[PDB]
RNA sequence: AACUGU
RNA sequence: UCUCCAGGCAUACGCGUAUAACAACUCGGAUAACCAUUGUUAGUUAAUCAGAAUAGGCAAUAAUCACACUAUAAAUCACCUAUAACUUCUCUGUUAACCCAACACCGGAAUGCCUAAAGGAAAGAUCCAAAAAGAUAAAAGGAAAAGAA
RNA sequence: AACUAAUCCUAGCCCUAGCCCUACAAAUAUAAUUAUACUAUUAUAUAAAUCAAAACAUUUAUAAAAGUAUUGGAGA
């Protein structure tokens, strides 16, 4: 909320966090995992991997077809600005 | 969410939503004698009583009637071998009816 | 001493107040001249229209008190006109004194507590309570109202008993002057009372309470204010007669009060039987205080154009019945 | 629900509660974004219940059954956060190229040191914010003496560690 | 922690936390008037804590302003303030503000200004009176309380009469 | 003139052509070694009241070249009564109307134990009402008037016709009229206005109204009639009677005014209070005429009678005003008739606590020099128009 | 002068 | 329960867990009992108690039961005219036998209410030394009462 | 054969050599470390003296030629 003149508190609904609680019904993941289940080797995701998995297939198909141009970088997923998205990657505009 | 920056809100901004909550709370046996509906909780210092009501009502679907909260000062009398005062972490006790 | 608020949002405050006051609250009304009932409806209907649609006044700057301010204006206008119309039928109204937003104070002792710590640890001290109330309107008369039931009347119901301390329920103690006041000084000839009018704040109104999920507390708010206000007002009247803890009242003291949320109206009747609430003075006391209350009822539905719709005569009849009552 | 804050009534009084291994980072990466969000709450709910039980155990002065459960949950929650952060980090670089989520730059403090300054959100620009301009991002002339001391102190640090190493070497010679 | 206390934006006759704002430029055209001779009424002769002489409240039209009181100033008296330079001798009522050209030689004056528009700065003490030693065309000679004779333009404003407490200069 | 205010507190690279000097704008903070940038206007994207500044008066659409002079409660006329008469184009008759005096002469009008009840009311209004030993005028002055009204309010038993009138709170009265080409506005609010379903009886006959043409408004040259008024250039032409049109009681019976300021310097003088009553009472009367007869300028065939009572809780002022003409543009012609009763003292002094000197009660706890006649005049006005 | 363990 | 004493209670300021329960008997209290000590656990709950928009227009007349009545040390924003905003209850303080004086120092320590209903204990035991100090008492006398200058 | 005590070897350092250097979150100069507006934002003149001249005054250091020519209350 905001404390205005005259020492009066006025709560602001937007500034009050709202807890978005997901539905756990039908979700098969629990706090612990089987010792029977083999552990997976850690492979941290990187921009190279993310681009290859998502963006590369479209360009590869388009490049062979020849329907590729510099103007249409946004077509393959580039965002000219982060404005308009509720969650902006930079500057960060959302809490954890 | 604690120990994080919340997005600054200006007129026309979205409602603040915390999709993942860092607030951790623990139910404690009341030291004093309280009404049975009243429940004591230890919560992070940055959480508001409204957040607890939303937290319980949303995450745990617990209906809340009234809330009273207090901040307990941690004792700093204790000192270590080096004569440096040791401070007990301050905690907030919430009485939830 | 504990500071008591006649209008409070505490859960189940009605039961706690009864324990502090030794009052039994029986549901309903206490056991028991034509005036053109239609004419009163038109007169009251006009009064509501006057303030809401006809009077011209500077708009409040806050913009939040507008709803509260309107309710006060209509209630004051209705009360003043009703007294004149009902005065010929009941001469008491002619000699009665009407008080507007004046303070009623009462100080009483019930129970005791043991100091848990400090230089006075272990010493026994009485539990102190103070009620300060400012009824929207109240009528004071120079003659006691007729009793609704003989003194020493006994019922199987028992006053609530509170297991926990008063502090556990939100309540704070402060040290200041103790005051017992009837709404006017002892010099005032009108040392008795006819009726009280109470207006609930917006925070405790039905709309906000339902939003707050405390829908059931609407009746509790009515009960707590009625019991606290009437007991303090009645207790102060008895003290004006010289009756105190060691000299209990010889005659029952009775009074009535109406509590309204701005649309709904409730009627409460209180009879004061005991002034001995201290452990020593209440050590051997079989008498108890009895309160009778009624559920809140709408007086009218809506204001359209220059004609009010949905006015309920039944609530007005109770006011007419209450106003026509006089001592025998 | 209130029951979720407490362990299974059957498990109450047991020496331990059987639990498996914590979620590994690789497994969480395989899980979807929606799945990751749900799992965070599931781990959080278990963590809160264990915390509630542990606090009661401390009050009762009694041992906590299977304390490793809390450690496993915390590790899983930490693994979840980084996996989600990795996806957020990768996308941020792709669309913007900024290596940090929060705007920042390298600035010189009044002590002459070069430190990364994290930018703050303001409703007015810096030039219209006198208080922000009041904040000092420049080094005073007297810091020149401090800068020389820092270079000398760094040289002194190398000497001290070598002296410290020499004393440790005495142990090797003395013992053998 | 020192802030100047002489920071009152609006001239007022009410004592100021008290200090009463005095006006030493006698002929200041008040509201709803042209720069022509105007008259004022002495409402009350009050006491000024910050000055030896007593201040008399002079009010005319829609403006009320404190001024220094002359020897014979009393409550209810009428005080004239004229900018016109009289061709002949102008009727002189003690306390009135007139150009040195209007007054005749020998008339006691006070609250004189060395330069036109400067404002009264001398003969402001109790019992101080300036004598008009000589008068020629647009120049006049006024003897200040220091006994220094100064020549000033007739445009300068001079108030007739001596200052209150006529025997202040004779104090022993 | 002495100068007030300590003197201590009294107040290249760019020129090179074809290039722009470097500035610390990129740094986002001031540094002495870089040039000061010139900043273009900043856009917040939303309106902040805390930093918003009101637009100038002249730019307002309602701005009008002609000056509108507005009279309000705080306004204090320099000339007092004389200015008010000139502005309201009214003729003054000393004493209250003969009819009003006769109202209380009726034995039925007189209250039983009126003096005793008034004395008790004065004691109650001053001492018994509140728990404070010595209540202030800010508290008892509103109460005493209400208590006296309450005593009169009980008379509805004797006169059922009194049920045809009711009193409203915080009503606002306003009118605009021109006098000798001068635009005049009166704004009044607060207090209580008593309204009846029927107009108050006219006090002066048509022949007397015509005779007012001989009367000439007194002038106070060179002081302008607009002195002490608030000159307004942004204003709206409005007429207000204190109620919305269609009010069941369109006729105002009495207009009250309360001066409850505890301190005498904070209390307007009796002359100024009556002057405020005249303009405020005149505006309400003018509003009724304009609504009934429109905005046309003419002598009113049926005069409108309005009454006003002003008291500070100790001094009571009674005013009765009759509006005879709406052609106020000219200063000569038919004039309104006003009856004024001033300096009616209910009591010279009141002691809220006993004055004891040498164990002797010099002054009792009661009104000093109580005058019941003041209430009778107050009672006469209230009963006027019914009995 | 009285007064008194001065 | 008895004997006796008679500044107590709130807030400010300061202090910062000395608070409370349990367990210990080493250290701390200038001895014990008991804790103020040692260890562990608990604690102080507030929509009411407390802390944390702009531009114009315009002001003569103290208080003292404020009336009379005087006086001198000279003693109080409002309200009008426009502009701007448009549905609010979170945060923080809350314990104590406590502070400033190196100390559990016969010292210092603001305000409000009240004067015992609140708040307390001069006696570690025994002996009755001398000498010394304090208090009470004086046969006869009165410098070996409170009166005068 | 006694109590109090005593016994120990590295904790580390010192001098040269070598070497320039370029080693979480959250909050912060506002009242530093107070998540957003207030309030604009800023060091430093010969170094002197002490000291030596037994005080004190000009004055008083901070590869060989050579402590030579010179300078100096021709004195330290």
């Amino acid at each position: 909320g905001i404390y205005t003149s005259d020492r009066k508190f006025v709560q602001i609904k937007e500034m009050v966090p709202e807890f978005v609680v997901p539905d756990l019904t039908g979700f098969k993941l629990k706090p612990y995992v089987n010792y029977r289940a083999p552990a997976g080797i850690d492979t941290p995701l990187t921009a190279k991997a993310l681009f290859q998995e998502t963006v590369a297939p479209a360009i590869e198909k388009d490049f062979k077809e020849g329907t590729f141009d510099a103007n249409n970088l946004e077509k393959y997923g580039f965002e000219p600005t982060q404005e308009g998205k509720l969650f902006q990657l930079y500057p960060k505009n959302f809490p954890r | 969410a604690r120990n994080v920056l919340y997005p600054l809100y200006q007129l026309g901004g979205p409602q603040l939503r915390v999709f993942r909550t860092n607030f951790f709370i623990q139910l404690v046996r009341p030291g004093t004698a309280q009404p049975e509906d009243t429940v004591q909780f230890r919560i992070p210092m940055e959480m508001t009583r409204v957040d607890l009501r939303n937290y319980l009502e949303q995450i745990y679907n617990v209906p809340v009637a009234a809330v009273r909260t207090r901040v307990q000062h941690g004792s700093n009398r204790r000192r270590d071998h080096k004569n440096v005062r040791i401070k007990k972490p301050d905690y907030k006790v919430a009485y939830v009816q | 001493k504990y500071v008591v608020h006649p209008q409070i949002s505490a859960l189940n405050a009605d039961r706690w107040y009864q324990s502090f006051t030794k009052t039994v609250f029986v549901s309903g009304l206490p056991p028991a001249p034509s005036l053109d009932l239609a004419a009163l409806r038109a007169a009251v209907c006009d009064c509501i229209l006057q303030e809401q649609v006809y009077v011209r006044r500077r708009r409040p700057r806050s913009l939040f008190d507008r709803r509260q301010a309107l309710a006060s204006s209509i209630l004051d206008q209705v009360v003043r006109t009703l007294v004149n119309l009902l005065a010929p039928l009941n001469p008491v109204l002619s000699t009665a004194a009407l008080d507007c937003k004046r303070s009623v104070d009462f100080y009483w002792l019930r129970g005791e507590e043991r100091i848990p710590a400090g230089h006075r640890k272990g010493h026994i001290d009485a539990l102190r309570y103070q009620i300060n109330d400012k009824p929207h309107n109240q009528i004071r008369i120079s003659k006691q109202l007729p009793e609704f039931v003989p003194l020493d009347y006994s019922i199987p119901t028992e006053i609530p008993v509170m297991k926990c301390k008063p502090d556990k329920l939100p309540l704070f103690r402060r040290q200041y002057e103790n005051s017992i006041f009837t709404g006017s000084k002892t010099a005032d000839p009108c040392c008795y009372g006819h009726t009280q009018f109470h207006l609930i704040p917006d925070r405790l109104k039905r709309e906000r309470l339902i939003r707050q999920n405390q829908a059931e507390q609407v009746e509790a708010v009515f009960r707590a204010n009625a019991i606290a206000s009437l007991f303090a007002w009645t207790g102060a009247q008895a003290m004006y007669q010289g009756f105190w803890s060691e000299a209990d009242v010889t005659r029952p003291f009775v009074s009535q009060a109406v509590i309204t949320d701005g649309k709904y109206f409730s009627f409460f009747c209180y009879q004061l039987n005991t002034l001995a609430l201290t452990v020593q003075a209440d050590q051997n006391n079989p008498r108890k205080n009895l309160c009778w209350g009624s559920q809140s009822q709408p007086l009218y539905e809506t204001v359209e154009d220059n004609d009010v719709k949905g006015f309920d005569d039944g609530t007005l009849l109770q006011i007419v019945h209450f106003l026509l009552n006089k001592p025998r | 629900g209130l029951e979720e804050f407490f362990d299974d009534p059957k498990n109450w009084g047991e020496e331990k509660v059987k639990s498996g291994a914590s979620w590994t980072c690789q497994q969480l990466r395989n899980k979807s974004n929606e799945d990751l969000h749900k799992l965070w709450y599931v781990l959080l709910k278990e963590r809160n219940m264990l915390l509630t039980l542990e606090q009661e155990a401390k009050r009762q002065r009694l041992p906590m059954p299977s304390p490793e459960r809390l450690e496993k949950v915390v590790d899983s929650m930490d693994n979840v956060d980084k996996v989600v952060q990795e996806r957020e980090d990768a996308l941020r670089l792709l669309q913007t190229g900024q290596e940090k989520p929060r705007p920042g730059a390298w600035r010189r403090d009044i002590f002459g040191r070069i430190v990364w300054h994290k930018f703050k959100q303001w409703p007015i620009p810096w030039y219209l914010n006198k208080r922000y301009n009041r904040r000092r991002f420049f080094a005073m002339p007297y810091v020149d003496r401090f800068i020389r001391l820092r270079i000398e102190k760094h040289a002194r640090i190398e000497a001290r560690k070598r002296s410290l190493q020499k004393k440790k070497e005495k142990i090797l010679h003395a013992k053998f | 922690k020192f802030v100047s206390w002489k920071s009152r934006t609006k001239y007022t006759v009410k004592p100021v936390k008290n200090y009463r704002m005095i006006d030493f430029l006698r002929f200041r055209p008040e509201k709803e008037k042209a720069p022509e001779p105007f008259e004022e009424k002495v409402v009350v002769v009050r006491y000024d804590p910050c000055r030896s002489a007593d201040i008399a409240l002079v009010a005319g039209g829609s403006r009320k302003r404190w001024i220094i009181a002359t020897e014979n100033m009393k409550a209810g008296d009428t005080i004239l303030n004229s900018n016109h330079i009289g061709r002949m001798a102008v009727a002189a009522q003690e306390g009135d503000a007139h150009p040195l050209g209007a007054l005749p030689v020998g008339t006691l004056i006070n609250n004189v200004e060395s330069e036109p528009g400067r404002g009264a700065q001398y003969i402001r003490a109790a019992g101080t009176c300036g004598v008009l030693l000589r008068k020629v065309n647009g120049t006049a000679i006024i003897q200040l309380p220091s006994k220094r004779q100064m020549q000033v333009l007739e445009s300068c404003t001079a108030t007739v009469g001596r200052v209150s407490n006529v025997n202040h200069n004779q104090r022993v | 003139a002495y100068e007030w205010g300590v003197r201590s507190t009294r107040k290249r690279v760019y020129e090179i052509p074809g290039l722009e000097p470097i500035t610390y704008e990129g740094k986002k903070h001031f540094v002495p070694w870089l040039a000061r940038p010139i900043f273009p206007p900043w856009e917040r994207g939303w309106n902040d009241p805390r930093f918003h500044r009101a637009a100038p008066i002249h730019e307002q659409t309602l701005y009008k070249e002609e000056p509108c002079y507005i009279f309000h409660q705080r306004c204090r006329l320099l000339e007092g009564m004389k200015q008010a008469l000139w502005l309201t184009k009214t003729k003054l008759i000393e004493g209250l109307p003969k009819k009003v005096l006769s109202l209380v002469d009726d034995p039925a009008n007189h209250i039983e134990n009126q003096e005793q009840r008034v004395l008790d009311i004065i004691s109650h209004a001053r001492l018994w009402h509140s728990t404070e030993d010595i209540p202030k005028r800010e508290t008892y002055c509103p109460l005493i008037v209400d208590s006296l009204i309450q005593l009169c309010k009980s008379q509805i038993l004797k006169h059922p016709s009194l049920a045809r009138r009711t009193s409203a709170q915080n009503c606002t009265l306003a009118t605009t009229w021109n006098r000798e080409s001068l635009l005049l506005q009166v704004r009044g609010t607060s207090s209580t206005i008593l309204s009846a379903k029927d107009p108050l009886p006219v006090i002066a006959s048509r022949e007397e109204v015509e005779a007012t043409r001989s009367h000439v408004l007194e002038t106070f040259y060179p002081i302008s009639p607009t002195i002490d008024l608030q000159e307004c250039h942004v204003y709206e032409v409005k007429d207000d009677t204190g109620f919305q049109e269609g009010y069941p009681y369109p006729h105002p019976h009495t207009l009250y005014f309360l001066e409850k300021a505890n301190l005498r310097p904070q209390r307007f003088l009796p002359e100024q209070l009556r002057a405020k009553m005249l303009l405020f009472a005149f505006a309400n009367a003018l509003a009724q005429a304009r609504l009934l007869y429109g905005n046309t300028a003419k002598v009113l065939e049926q005069p409108i009678v309005v009454q006003s009572v002003g008291t500070d809780g100790r001094v009571f002022q009674f005013l009765v005003l009759q509006l005879n003409t709406t052609d106020l543009a000219s200063s000569e012609g038919v004039k309104n008739l006003v009856w004024t009763d001033s300096d009616q003292l209910l009591y010279r002094h009141f002691w809220c606590r006993p004055v004891i000197k040498k164990k002797v009660v010099v002054e009792p706890v009661g009104p000093v020099d109580f005058q019941p006649e003041t209430f009778r005049k107050f009672l006469a006005l209230y009963l006027h128009g019914v009995v």
